[PDB]
């Protein structure tokens, strides 16, 4: 197990590599032999999807108290957390982890 | 039944009560065997014992409880009911475990 978090695996999802092809400026008329370093200035754009499916594990507990669950707060606040301001930059509040609910040892 | 009349006992049969049995199937107790209690079947077959009573420990925070702390109500779960002309049967599979080793090297 990864000792940063998350799941080890020996074939984890493969690297995708992206590149511009490159394309020459333009060769001089007499033949050379050096491999043409003069290029077109360029970049590309695009939209990239990832889907990915999880497969969950439903909370089964007899407890009879309730338990503590994440939750935002009802307190007025210059910005909603987990939104953009007025400047438009969206921001992360804390570090939100994956342990709320209990389970027996 | 036992009665207690001037400190003088006398017990009799009270054959319209029930006596309430459930076996912790699916584990959802906290689990005290395994903890080497005096409380088990003698080891003579001639001996009468008494049945220890059942009680778990949760989170403390010394004396006190937690967040986290649960608490189970017994009545919670699915029980039969038995007067005097009822029985009980459980069955259960061991899992599959190593033999122990009855040898020395």
């Amino acid at each position: 197990s990864p000792l940063m978090g998350g799941f080890g695996m020996k074939h984890p999802p493969p690297q995708i590599l992206i590149k511009n092809t490159p394309v020459p400026a333009d060769p001089p008329t007499a033949f050379n032999k050096d491999k043409l370093n003069s290029f077109i200035t360029q970049y590309s754009t695009g939209q990239v999807s990832v889907e990915i499916e999880w497969e969950l594990q439903k909370e089964n507990s007899k407890r009879w108290n309730p338990e503590i669950q994440y939750t935002s707060n009802y307190y007025k606040s210059n910005n909603v957390e987990f939104a953009v301001n007025t400047e438009g930059v969206y921001s992360e509040p804390r570090p939100i982890g994956t342990r709320y609910l209990t389970r027996n040892l | 039944e036992v009665t207690d009349n001037n400190g003088v006992k006398t017990i009799a049969n009270n054959l319209t009560s029930t006596v309430q049995v459930f076996t912790d199937s699916d584990y959802q107790l906290p689990y005290v065997l395994g903890s080497a209690h005096e409380g088990c079947l003698p080891p003579f077959p001639a001996d009468v014992f008494m049945i220890p009573q059942y009680g778990y420990l949760t989170l403390n925070d010394g004396s006190q409880a937690v967040g986290r702390s649960s608490f189970y109500c017994l009545e919670y779960f699915p029980s039969q009911m038995l007067r005097t002309g009822n029985n009980f049967q459980f069955s259960y599979e061991f899992e599959n475990v190593p033999f122990h080793s009855s040898y020395a090297h």
